[PDB]
């Protein structure tokens, strides 16, 4: 009987992996299992000593509509009514057969210009957004959310946030009046690593059942997955075994590849899903945003030049991708991405030069250097168009000297 | 019946019954401790004292209650430990500068005569939280809270002089006095939490109009050695516009824990016209102090804060730095036999991070009353490089940067605030304050920002020599913004506190110069840098009171290029 | 009986952490300790085999000034008359009180232009010297000794150094007549690592004794710190612990601020100690002299750019720090600090730009020229005042083009 919260060591008879013990107080989660002995992760903090009683099954929540509409935390577990128990269900879910498929081909419109026209967001894809420390991620979250869940339900997993981030998500939804129209659970930051890692597994169960089996459609945004990551990383070095890249466990990918699958488009509804996760150091490259854009159907990139620029929201064009955009995207909508993009990588490919060019690159520097200041530029209470979007792209052709 | 069975640094093996958490007296010379974890009939303990020299036959004695600190009248213009120890009793009961190991002396003065003034009556019901009275401690209103679990009408209830140990009323079977014993790793509960309303007035003309947080926020200053992040944070423990400030000398060195006790006094409040100290109270634990204090020295000082700000005020605590609380942490989980995370840090850094930065809050106490702790953690980057776990966690916590660069610090820009990487995430928190207060600062705020901005872009160009007049003007600017605005000489004696009064003139007059130049803009601009106008916009932080109000409306004059 | 020199396993019952265990012909310092089980570090080499004489105390020296004028290891054992016995003292000595503690106000002047201006040394103050390999800092220091210890006692600390590193220390002692005004302890480079880490607890314990006992002010020397941060890996790597970073131990910032702290300013006397450390490959980021950075107060870091100009002392200025140094200069000699650095700075950036300026950045630039041939570059057997340093920079002012 090891005791270090919230990490124990017990002599179980033929444990069970994923195993929830029930104690006096609290309950466990049975991670590892040798013979007789077993380590377990505890759902909160406990002190004194260890009558056990052994369920027999995996962490298992009731699946309803009672949720909709209330604030939870990591495990389901209320804060705001008990939801209808309920029929239980594995928060792991299962795997969606690819054969029942569809793939999205529904573009949900945001009303933002430096989304809709080159990296346009479509029903039930997946898709993430990566943005440095500091920059308004969660602002790009709640007016994307504000726009295309209007008709939908918004469930909400805040992974490891402060009282000042998610409760930014709460007012919001109460301001625009969705909050009945929403679901959320809250995992504390010094909260345990088990009630950080399940907040996204019972959300997106809760996802599953809203959306695959009463039919509807579901908006998923979920914060902050670095800290999911660094979640997964701390129950992996508590569980003796081998680490990897920066003490990350070797199923990082899998892991998270677990949490992105589960949302898509089927024949009875969709689950359109938002992860969000702050770069360590603003680097792309880093262990948890590069896997993550591995499965992500795309992203979009947050810039810390255009956030100095007071430029909102500062997010690169360029370097934003979005994979089954052109699956939405018409024959005209198309010519508007390829204009956009090509100019503007030619123009601050003449941005760099001409400083320390002829008139052709001068045209194109100035198309630019008005897309940042008029397309991407956008109010945090200003809904636009597609059509309007084109209007703003026409006008700018018309300045710069380009046809 | 306990006894050790190994001793590893700071941590210690003892064999015996134990519960978590549990303080401990270690050795026959009995050293404070703290029980972490068990291992069946064996319990890990960390000490909070020296370890060389202890033997495997010494027992271990219990004491049935966790670590705590007196919350009550006698913190002010006190210097403490990790442990809540005087350290101007210690120097008088040894007659020594050096600390013993194993001295246990109560937090609070015994025999110091306070005035304690009730504000309840006989026969009122109290709950927890409740403000019995109010104690005038060195112009101080110290309110004295009952605790939190506490609940009744008062049987009894007396007025005046009192000591600290001494019965002012009594509640239910139960005496109530001046202090309560408090877990210090058990955050102290609030009503609610309430929204962020009034922005946090730091003193520092960056730390207020650039990057500025509100109350009850958190922030964080990493950056390397010569940065600054002593000094600056000192500065916020000198100017800060709040009721109860702490500073926590964390793993630091013990000459800048001296520097308050020395410089504080001295000085006066620029709100109460009282000296500084009587709002201040230190905590230390030094580099060479036990490396296990590190971490109670944090978990202190937040209580501490949690205190004041359960009375009905405003808290500020400095912590100095976390970087030393982090290696304890490591030090710690590495003498336990754990594996290591990322760059040797244990893996519950983030959490314990976690477990002092949200204790900040601007919430509703138990009296219905608003009080504030805004956090500030310095961290200690190897070779200046925020791509570290300590930052880059902390980063995640907190609603703001505050980083040293070291090319500021390279040229003496001080401070040293990158304004580029820097941040805050709760401008819109307080921008209402700043736009009502005064129309025009969001309008330069951006062009202040703009400036800085372009003048970087600049830069990278200036390798080359030959430019255009519309970019010469931010070379400029830039230069006027930096020297005359975003520098501020700590050491100097009327530039060392900025009052919005001055910061904000600071901002009218270079807007004034600013829209003057690009009106010339048909003249050259080393012409207009001839009047030598510039260089004495740059002087007036430089001025006292009386003496800037006149150069203020003597550059306006010089303004007119007509 | 495990023997491995300089390590051992002994079977001990019931051991004492840094227990001292007389042998044959040597002695050893228990550094584990698990039940009866024990490893021990030997002062010098042993053969054969190991009756065990326990001491039950730590390593205590004697305390006196018979150590002022002699010779010593780094166990304080006489090289030259074996000192008094003596009141025994723990070599860690205690943690002094920061109240008690005063922050040091008088500047010591070295005669040195690029120190005394710039970044004083103040009585009391810790400051060390960064220097890349192969840089005179063994001269800097001795320099420096010369006078400001002209009245004082200059207790030296040899830490791994070769015959030709610390025989430059005595032998300059010896010319200078300050031998006798001297205590000097040498760890040799080959010597066992618990010589070389108990070097300066035994040269400061004795720097405790003399100025905050015997009332005394004190200059202490040591080096190098890079061969102590050696032999401190070494031991944890002996000691079967988790490393860190390059192998060094966690615990290396705590103890190296249990030497550095080990020194300042009391109502009774002082303690100014200067470490030196070579800093490997030139790097001043390096796991020894950044944690060095970040414990003492101030430094002096050397340049290569300048020694290969020929240019003693080879001191960086602008890299340099002395963090005190302003509570000791006046109104005015804080002036010249400014204009100094202000000038330098700017002047050394006019010498990368105007390569490949106007009259205002060639004005800088000449004074930064100027600066470092006449006023950087000193002899050293040349003594410099205060009012002599500033003769130097308005002599430099009144030639580059500035007032």
């Amino acid at each position: 009987p090891s005791i270090k919260p919230p990490l124990i060591a017990v002599e179980l008879e033929n444990p069970m992996l994923g195993e929830v013990i029930d104690l006096e107080e609290t309950k466990a989660i049975v991670i590892a299992a040798y013979e007789n002995k077993a380590l377990a992760l505890l759902f909160d903090y406990y002190t004194g000593e260890i009558q056990i009683n052994r369920q027999g099954n995996t962490y298992k929540i009731a699946v309803s509509e009672d949720y909709i509409g209330g604030i939870f935390n990591g495990f389901g577990e209320p804060i705001k009514p008990k939801p209808y128990p309920e029929d239980y269900r594995d928060i792991n879910g299962l795997a969606i057969n690819p054969y029942a498929r569809k793939v999205p081909n529904e573009i949900l419109y945001t009303g933002i210009s430096s989304i809709d026209v080159a990296h346009p967001l479509l029903k039930g894809q997946k898709i993430a957004i990566f943005s440095p420390p500091g920059l308004p991620m969660e602002r790009l979250a709640l007016q994307i959310a504000r726009n295309v869940a209007k008709d939908k339900t918004i469930i909400f997993a805040a992974i490891g946030v402060p009282s000042d981030i998610y409760k930014m998500f709460i007012d919001e939804f109460i301001n625009t009046k969705a909050i009945m129209n929403s679901a959320i659970f809250i995992s504390k930051a010094d909260s345990s690593p088990i009630e950080k890692i399940y907040t996204p597994r019972v959300a997106l169960t809760l996802a599953e059942y809203l959306a695959f089996e009463k039919n509807r459609d579901v908006l998923v945004l979920m914060l902050d997955m670095t800290n999911y990551a660094d979640a997964l990383r701390e129950i992996s070095t508590l569980r003796k075994e081998i680490p990897s890249r920066r003490g990350y466990p070797a199923y990082l990918y899998t892991d998270l590849a677990s949490i992105y699958e589960r949302s898509g488009l089927t024949s009875k509804g969709s689950i359109t899903l938002i992860p969000m996760l702050t770069m360590p150091g603003n680097d792309i490259t880093h262990v948890v945003p590069d896997l993550t854009g591995y499965i992500t159907e795309g992203q979009y990139v947050l810039s810390q030049d255009l956030h100095s620029k007071n430029i909102y929201p500062p997010i690169d064009l360029l370097k934003s991708l979005s994979r089954l955009a052109k699956n939405g995207m018409s024959k005209k909508h198309k010519k508007y991405a390829d204009i956009l993009i090509k100019s503007y990588a030619k123009g601050l490919e003449a941005r760099d030069i001409a400083t320390i060019l002829s008139k052709e690159d001068k045209a194109y520097l100035k198309f630019a250097e008005l897309v940042e200041k008029e397309f991407i530029k956008q109010d945090y209470y200003e809904y636009r168009s597609i059509e309007k979007s084109f209007e703003i792209i026409d006008s700018i052709l018309s300045q710069s000297g380009l046809p | 019946m306990n006894r050790i069975i190994s001793i590893n640094g700071p941590l210690v093996i003892a064999k015996g019954k134990f519960s978590i958490f549990e303080v401990v007296r270690v050795g026959e010379e009995k050293l404070i401790g703290e029980v972490i974890g068990i291992e069946n009939d064996k319990a890990y303990i960390q000490v909070y004292e020296d370890t060389n020299g202890l033997k495997v036959g010494e027992p271990v004695f219990n004491t049935g209650k966790p670590l705590t600190i007196e919350l009550g009248p006698g913190l002010l213009a006190n210097i403490f430990d990790g442990l809540g120890r005087p350290l101007k009793d210690i120097y008088e009961k040894t007659q020594s500068i050096y600390i013993p190991k194993g001295i246990d002396l109560p937090t609070l003065d015994r025999k110091k005569v306070w005035e304690f003034i009730p504000k309840k009556k006989k026969g009122d019901t109290i709950k927890g939280g409740d403000i019995i009275g109010t104690v005038n401690e060195n112009g101080f209103e110290h309110r004295i809270i009952v605790p939190p679990n506490v609940e009744g009408k008062i049987e009894e209830i007396y007025e005046g002089n009192f000591t600290i140990e001494e019965t002012i009323a009594i509640v239910n079977g139960k005496p109530i006095k001046l202090y309560h014993e408090w877990p210090i790793r058990k955050p102290r509960p609030y009503k609610e939490k309430l929204d962020y309303n009034y922005p946090f007035i730091t003193g520092t003309r960056v730390l207020d109009i650039m990057f500025p947080i509100a109350k009850g926020g958190s922030a964080a200053v990493p950056g390397p050695f010569g940065s600054g992040k002593t000094v600056l944070n000192q500065q916020i423990a000198k100017w800060a516009d709040s009721d109860i400030v702490i500073y926590i000398g964390c793993g630091e060195r013990g000459n800048e824990m001296t520097e308050v006790l020395e410089e504080f006094p001295k000085l006066k409040d620029p709100k109460t016209g009282k000296p500084l100290m009587y709002r201040t109270i230190l905590i230390a634990n030094t580099s060479n102090m036990p490396i296990a204090a590190r971490e109670a020295s944090i978990y202190l000082g937040a209580t501490i804060g949690e205190y004041f700000r359960d009375q009905g005020y405003s808290v500020v605590v400095n912590a100095d730095s976390t970087s030393r609380w982090a290696e304890a942490l490591r030090e710690i989980s590495s003498r336990l036999g754990e594996i290591p995370s990322e760059e040797g840090y244990p893996a519950y850094l983030l959490r314990k991070l976690a477990e002092f930065y949200e204790r900040s809050g601007r919430v509703r106490t138990l009296n219905d009353l608003e009080g504030s702790l805004t956090i500030i953690g310095a961290v200690s980057p190897p070779g200046g490089d925020f791509s570290e776990p300590v930052t880059q966690n902390t980063l995640r916590l907190v609603g703001a940067l505050w980083a040293l660069d070291s090319k500021l610090a390279y040229k003496r820009h001080y401070p040293a605030i990158n304004y580029l990487i820097s941040y805050t995430k709760q401008w819109e928190f307080v921008k209402k304050y700043f736009e009502e207060l005064y129309e025009d600062v969001i309008e330069i705020r951006e062009e202040f920002f703009a400036i800085l901005k372009r003048e970087s872009e600049l830069m990278d160009i200036v390798s080359i020599v030959a430019l255009s007049d519309n970019e010469k003007i931010y070379l400029h600017m830039g230069r006027i913004i930096r020297e005359g605005f975003l520098q501020q000489d700590a050491f100097d004696e009327n530039d060392s506190y900025s009052p919005l009064e001055k910061t904000i003139e600071l901002m009218r007059i270079i807007h004034k110069y600013y829209v003057t130049v690009k009106q010339l803009l048909g003249i050259p601009l080393e012409e207009i840098e001839q009047k030598g106008i510039h260089e004495k916009i740059i002087k007036l932080r430089y001025k006292s009171l009386k003496e800037f109000r006149e150069e203020i409306k003597a550059i306006e004059q010089e303004i007119l290029s007509l």
